[PDB]
This record gives structure tokens, C-alpha cells and sequence, in this order.
RNA sequence: UUUUUUU
RNA sequence: UUUUUUUU
RNA sequence: AAAAAAA
RNA sequence: UUUU
RNA sequence: UUUUUUUUU
RNA sequence: UUUUU
RNA sequence: AUUUUUUU
RNA sequence: UUUUUUUUUUU
RNA sequence: AAAAAA
RNA sequence: AAAAAAA
RNA sequence: AAAAAAAAA
RNA sequence: AAAAAAAA
RNA sequence: AAAAA
RNA sequence: AAAAA
RNA sequence: AAAAAAA
């Protein structure tokens, strides 16, 4: 440790970048209607209130989702993900319900590293699926 | 923005300080959620050298649970605060926030 | 490794924040005169070059400095630093040379923990003393 | 387990995950039609077929590609077989060819495509091209169906 | 591994089958009325949305249900199965109950490796009986 | 350590007691007359 | 073992036993009034719908009850059990309550070895109170 | 061993079945005549 | 500990207002010559 | 002292306990006071380890 | 395999 | 040994 | 077999 | 690597 | 070792 | 892994 | 092993 | 079941 | 763990 | 551990 | 997975 | 970690 | 001893 | 049993 | 990591 300021003997200038990666987990959320399947765009991740705006392309490696708002009466919650990828869309619908009406339905998939492209703000992470109104979604990815 | 001077209190025993040194701020949502909605709370963090952008959100996963979260000041920014002072500001869709805050009176 | 899309189990919904820290370095330069001392503000580390444009405080750790252009005819380039702190200037000049006339000058200096508290775009860092017209500075900091 | 003689109660527990399409590793096996001198583009429709179980997908990731000469070749020759990988983002030029040390034998090659580059194709896309003096040329494909 | 694609020396033509086997779970709900118990046709395990519409015959190895609505007023969720074979049905109702009222009530039953026989989309897996006027079932079987 | 704050995975909302116990030793003066004991 | 038929070198006539003994869990529901204890008679347990009801007789070992319906508004269920014996009743209260509105209230209590005869069908096991209308029981018991 | 009752700490409501299996011997006789399969 | 602590207590636990108690009862009885009481 | 409970879940009940020192653990009578009870609820339940004498 | 409170 | 702490 | 855990 |  | 009841990770 | 002496 | 020199 | 060259992080 | 046997 | 999958 | 039930043949 | 009372 | 799932 | 604390 | 080969 140190109680006042020290010397920092620096050598030569080094490799600096002014503009980073960042690995992040974005949290927003998406109004989706009962039996309809909504696209959830990437250009939700670039904004100020997560502080991305400076990106316009990023790396999904995995997505999460919750739901956001209460499902219809004597329903249970559920939510389901069909991955997107620009080169083939995927047919799975991982789908996670909850055993508690009053608690929420969860359920993610992971991208696998051959799949680990990036993706500008018009391309579209994946579908959702819900009886809810509302889907909360964590987006583990890698802006660049 | 939450007064710092809410500290210092004869509820607490504390109506004999002036200032507190924060240390960590936890959150829990007080009252039900509006309907249809799961109980959010937040916090971001402010210091009289320069408050933060932090949004440290805490959901719950049940209508009728509460929500929580919380956050610790590292001990460089540990610093006194007066009641004039503030903690910190807090978000929610619950009328009634219930703050657990450990700090050293001096 | 997996070639395709993985289910997730997932759980409760976590605790999450859109608006992280962010631990940088953040390089940048500054024109400075003749025996004239400039003081560097905190304010150039917020700005869309370096995606620093969202936050609004900063805790600054460390602070190095290299002379950006050609000293004068003759000379060698040197470079000073004297840290400002809001409860209390340092009168410390924190000075490297240079041992080649076509080499750049370097200095740095350490913040303590102590002394490690936020600073707003109207504060300021340190100041620069240089017989070159231009300084490159690297500050390692914890935006916040 | 694996020593009762009738049915036992399986106490379970809250709802689970469910995914009613999942993902599916195959080694899909079919024939193309080839003629002497050009070199035929395979689809990667040929994967998607009530023939193979695999109608129901739209996208594939392709590892490795197999080839056999699936006829005999012309009098006097001896079967050979080539590969020209395909990608979207750009084309090979490799010729990975396998010849048969016996008239009678067929003629064998294959290629393994790298991690880098196994993303997802759709039947519009084309997989590698096949040359042979044979007129029908039998592929295994291994990949991932999703 | 490599960064381009690499020779396979293959041999001789191996053993195919382009129809193989299957083993999966596969989620889907009945409709149950009160008091009247419900037969679960096999032919709900043969669709298209479950990639399954090439199979005609199955063999089921364990089924688990789930209460997919809430029950009555007053009432706490159950679910009785009752399991059916062609070679002889069985009395059994393994039932499992819900101890909060806003929670499923799940229950299920495996099938001995000795009553492990293919069954048709004519064939039934078991009965039903519950409050609930939905039952969500995951069946455990293997497609051929 | 640290040099920013840090989430804290905070759960059910605890027990707590807002006028707690004190451990403590008073110092204190008092006046004394010869002879008496006060 | 084998896929046929083998043949077993049997010797003398054993001894045997056409109706055995057979120890059981039997969930039974009753029906209970508010403020007013109701005793459980030992014929519920002898009945076509146990398999037991060429039984006569039964030793129970313990008993335990739950809540069957939703409480009184306003209160958490509770269930309270108070054995009873030929040779001298009981004036124990074993009582359980549920912490959540929504939960069933449990509790339940052993039979000693010594107190373990045998019981008939005019007989009673216990008395059941609770603010609910309905008392669900799972009697371990030994039938003979 | 004990002499009295004895209080059960229960839980949530386990998984029941009022009609299980049952591993037996079944001891009954056939009548059988000379030279002839029953 | 020279002062009250806290508790922190969980759920409703199961509860018996009347237990059992195992004792040894000390009492006289009255005896007649010849004769078993 | 008030030693406080709250539940996280509206459904669900409050909980709070006390323990006493052994220095000051002695008797109470009838006439005496064990404790003050504060809660949003109209009724409490209470379990108190003693020793009876 | 922790132990501490009257028959 | 009284009040706050630290990776289920 | 009765008080506060049982890891 | 995909499942409950 | 298997079928149902109870224990314990 | 990613960003920092 | 806090700071300032000297230190491979 | 055993190698020569184009770059190449880390022990 | 089939069918025969110091 | 069963099935599908590369030498 | 407590009893009842073929036996390590 | 925590001012107070103690303490080879 | 620091960050971001 | 180099300096200052 | 990528190019002959080897039973
Ligand atoms: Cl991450
Ligand atoms: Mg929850």
C-alpha cells in the first residue's frame, strides 16, 4: 500500500486502443403479444442507457429470458426462444414454464462458438414466444 | 434522493452524531408491486466528489415477494457525510422502498 | 466443443445493472506551452472517442505522460507532473528526461487509495510541464 | 432399477425445460448423379427430406463430407473422386481426390470442415463440388441439424 | 483444431441407415374433464411439432404429468395417472398433490425394462384423472 | 481493494432491530464530602 | 440372465400362505367442521379402493395429516391430531400450521411398539381439528 | 425403544398411491386327468 | 452474553401444547391384615 | 429493544425471536410482563422456551 | 462422533 | 462475550 | 423419547 | 453434442 | 437383490 | 475469455 | 513490508 | 502407431 | 445368466 | 448408462 | 425404496 | 472491522 | 488486490 | 547495528 | 496448427 502519490518509472510509449470490446449482459424488455412470435432486434443492445451506443456490432453468445408481466387467468407463465442466425434460422423453441402462477417462467440457449458471429443493430437475436404481455431478456455478448 | 440525515435519528440512537461513514446500501420494495407487474428497486450510487450512473436493479421472480439489491462503497470513496449529504436515489414501481444500511457513526 | 444451440436451465430472474463500471485507459494529448503549466481536466475522459460519453465521475489510479512532438533545437525532451487533488494540491513535479534527443520523455505517478475519490469534468488531474508543444497522456481510471 | 418387474412412482418435482424441436447429429447418407468432365454442385437441400426424418428443419451445420464412387467406372479407368469445399463467405479451391487401387473397388475421399468455419446452411446453399469418371457418386455428410 | 479443412482418408463404403432411432421428451398437454378419467392416445407422441411425423411405432419409458390450470375454488391441484398396457392394463393411480394452492401438482411413473414394447398412435400411454382442466405431460420414450 | 462500488446479491429481507445493545464503560465525576458516603 | 425359459429343481411342498400380511401408506380423505374434533375410524383404511378390504384388522404405526382445503380468510391453516388408544385415550395435540396462507398445515405422530395392536373397524385412530373443512391423512399401518 | 408417542415433523404432501403392486406366491390347486394337458 | 439477543427465527414449527412427560409418582396407599388391595 | 421481523412475502408469516441471558433469567409471576408485541397483524403466535417452577 | 436441562 | 461482515 | 442443533 |  | 412403508445424503 | 499496473 | 535515495 | 516449413499465444 | 456333465 | 455421431 | 416373494445353483 | 472494561 | 456472466 | 515516520 | 507417408 501507499499513503501519498509514487513515481511511475515509464518506459516507451505503449499500444493504447481508445475505443475497447466490452463483455456484457444486457438487460431490456420486449412487449409480445398472445400467440404471436416477436423478433427481438440486436439494435436494442446499442443504446445510451446501456452504454453501447458507441458500438454497431456485437458477438451473442447467449440469451435469457423471463417473463416481464402476469399470464392470463388460471395460466401458467411460460416463454419460449427460437434462435435466429443470419447464415439459417434454427427450429428450436426452448420453452421454460413456471410452477407457480404468481412466479415467472424462465429459459435461455447458448450460442456455440462456430456460431459466434457478429451482428449489426438490423439483424434479429431470436423469437419469443409468451402468454404474458411482457418478456424480460439478458443477452450475454460481446460488443466490439 | 435519500437524506442522509434520516441516519441520524433518537429511533436509532443516533440523534447524538453529525456524520456517518456508508458503507454498503441494500434495498427491499416495502409495499406490492402495481397490477400484473413483478416488484423492482434500484440504486445508484451518490458521492459528494462525484455521484455515479450505476443502476444496480433488483427483480423479483414472484408478484407478491419483495425485490432487492444492494451495493458496496469501496473503501476509497469511504468517506463522512453529513445530514445536508445524500445516499443515494432510488427507482421503483412499489410506493415504499425499506433500506438496510451499514455504515460507521463517528 | 458444441457446434449447435444449448438449453439453458435457467432460474430466477438475476440482479442486473444496464449502466456498469468500467476500469480503462484512456489515452489522449494536450497542447502545452512554454514554461507554462496546463492543467489537465477530467472532463476530456468523457467523450464518444473513448465510449466514455454516459458517465459522469471518474476514479483516477494512475497517471503517465510522454512528450507528443519534437523538443526545441538542441534540447532534450522532458516532461513534468504535479497532482491536483479537490481537498489538496500535490507540489510534487514528477519529472522524466529524455536520453535521445529523437526519443520521447516519460512520467508517471500513482494515486493511493486513500486518495482515490471521484472527480467531475470540472475538476482537474494534474498539471504538465513540457519543453515539447504537445504531451501524450494515458490515465488509468474507474469510470463511474 | 433394471430389476423390477413392474411400474414404480417417480416423485417429481416442479414443471421443467421443454424444447419440443431440438437440435439433431445425423450422418445422412445419399447419392448424386454426376457426369464425366463437370463438376456438380451439392445441395444442402438433399438434407432436408421425410426420407432422412428431417423435414421438419431449415438450417444445418455440416462438419465433414464423405464421398464413394456409386458406379463403376468407364472401361479400361480406374474410379476416382474429387471434393471442392463450398462456403458462403468464400469458396475453396482444394481437390481432394481419392483413387481406386481396383477397377472393381470404389473410390474414396472425404474433408472435415474446421470450427472456424461450421456455421449454419439452408437448402438454397451448396456444399462442395464432386468430379468423378463414375456417372453416381454416393456422400455420408455428418452435421447438425437445428 | 485447424483453421481450414483437412483430407479425410476414408476407406471403405461403412454402414448407413438414413431413418435411425430417437430418444426424446416430448412435451404436450390433455384436456381433462372432472371426475372421468382421460386415455392419452399414443398418436399425440407422432407429429410434425415434435419432428416425430416420420415414426409410427414408440416405446415409452417413463411419463410424468403436470396440472397445466389452476384447480377449483377451495382446492389444492392433483394428478392421478393410471398406467395402460395392451398386453394388460393396471389399477394403479400414482397421484401427487400440490401443497400450495398456486403451485402445480406433479407425478409420474417408469416403466420396467420387461413392459418396454412398441406401441402405435391406436394404442394409449395411460389415464388421467385431476381437478384441472389441463394436464401437461413429458413423456420419456424412444422413437423406432 | 476494490476501487468502484460492487453489486450486492442481496435476498429476503432480513431481521433487524433499530435500537439495538451497547457495550460500553461511562466515565464520570461525582462529588465526595469527608466522611460521608455518597 | 437368459432370453428363454429354465427349468427350476423345486423340492418339497413349501410353506405357504394364500393372504399374507401387507404394510401400506393409505391416503384418505375426512371431513371436518369448524371448532369440532372428528374422529377417524379404522374402517376407512378396509376398503376396495386400498385392496384391503379382505382385511379385518390393522396395526397402525403413524399417523399424518394435511390440510386438504384453503383456511378460513384472513388465517394460515393448521391441523391438529390427538391419538386415541383401546387401552386409554391420548390428550396430546399435536398441532402444525402453515406459514403461508396458500400452504397446506402438516404434522403427524408415531405409535410407540408397545402401543401397536391391533385395531378393527369400530374402533378409532385419532381426532383431527382445523379451520379447514377438509383433512387429507397418510396412515402407515400394518395390515393382518 | 419408546413407551408414548411421538411428534413427526412433516412436510409437504408426498406422492401417494391407495392401489400399488404386489410381489406374491399364489398357492392354488388345478384338478388334472391321465394322459391329458390342463 | 450478559444482555437479549436476536433470534432469527424461520417458519411456523410444529408446536404441542400438551406433551407427554415421562415421571415417578410417589404416593401411600392403605393395607388390611390378610387382605390385598 | 425491538427486535424486528418482516416477510418478503405477502402470503407469508413474519418471524422473531429473543433469547434472554442466564443472568437474567429469573422468575415471573402472573402479574408480570414477558414482552411488548408490535405487528400490522391483528394477532400473533407466540413460542416461549421456559423452565416452569 | 460433538453435546448440554428435572425422571 | 455485545453490533456490523466475507464465494451455496 | 423431550429444551436449543443434528452438517 | 440434444433431451426429462 | 426386487415390490410398498420409513429412514439418511 | 474481456479491460487494466 | 509507509515514504526518499542506493540497488540485478 | 513416429518427423521437414508461415505465422503463432505460453508454460 | 442357454443344453450336458468329478 | 441407452441411442445418434468422427478415427 | 419397511414386508411378502425366485435365487447367488 | 468496531470507541469502551479487561489481559505474562 | 481490482473489473465484467 | 542505511535515513524519516 | 497446416503438406509425403507409415500397420
Ligand atoms: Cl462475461
Ligand atoms: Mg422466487
Amino acid at each position: 500500500n501507499s499513503n501519498v502519490v509514487t513515481m511511475i518509472r515509464a518506459g516507451s510509449y505503449p499500444k493504447v486502443n481508445p475505443t475497447p470490446t466490452w463483455v456484457r449482459a444486457i438487460p431490456f424488455e420486449v412487449s409480445v403479444q398472445s400467440g404471436i412470435a416477436f423478433k427481438v432486434p440486436v439494435g436494442s443492445l446499442f443504446s445510451a442507457n446501456f452504454r453501447t451506443d458507441s458500438f454497431t456490432s456485437v458477438t451473442v453468445m447467449s440469451v435469457r429470458a423471463w417473463t416481464q408481466l402476469t399470464p392470463p387467468v388460471n395460466e401458467y407463465s411460460f416463454v419460449r426462444l427460437k434462435p435466429l442466425f443470419k447464415t439459417g434460422d434454427s427450429t428450436e423453441e426452448f420453452e421454460g414454464r413456471a410452477s407457480n402462477i404468481n412466479t415467472r417462467a424462465s429459459v435461455g440457449y447458448r450460442i456455440p462458438t462456430n456460431l459466434r458471429q457478429n451482428t449489426v443493430a438490423a439483424d434479429n437475436v431470436c423469437e419469443v414466444r409468451s402468454n404474458c404481455r411482457q418478456v424480460a431478456l439478458v443477452i450475454s455478448c460481446c460488443f466490439n | 434522493k435519500v437524506p442522509v440525515g434520516s441516519l441520524f435519528s433518537a429511533n436509532f440512537r443516533t440523534d447524538s452524531f453529525t456524520s456517518v461513514t456508508v458503507m454498503s446500501v441494500r434495498a427491499w420494495t416495502q409495499l406490492t408491486p402495481p397490477v400484473n407487474e413483478y416488484s423492482f428497486v434500484r440504486l445508484k450510487p451518490l458521492f459528494k466528489t462525484g455521484d455515479s450512473t450505476e443502476e444496480f436493479e433488483g427483480r423479483a421472480s414472484n408478484i407478491n415477494t419483495r425485490a432487492s439489491v444492494g451495493y458496496r462503497i469501496p473503501s476509497n470513496l469511504r468517506q463522512n457525510t453529513v445530514a445536508a449529504d445524500n445516499v443515494c436515489e432510488v427507482r421503483s414501481n412499489c410506493r415504499q422502498v425499506a433500506l438496510v444500511i451499514s455504515c460507521c457513526f463517528n
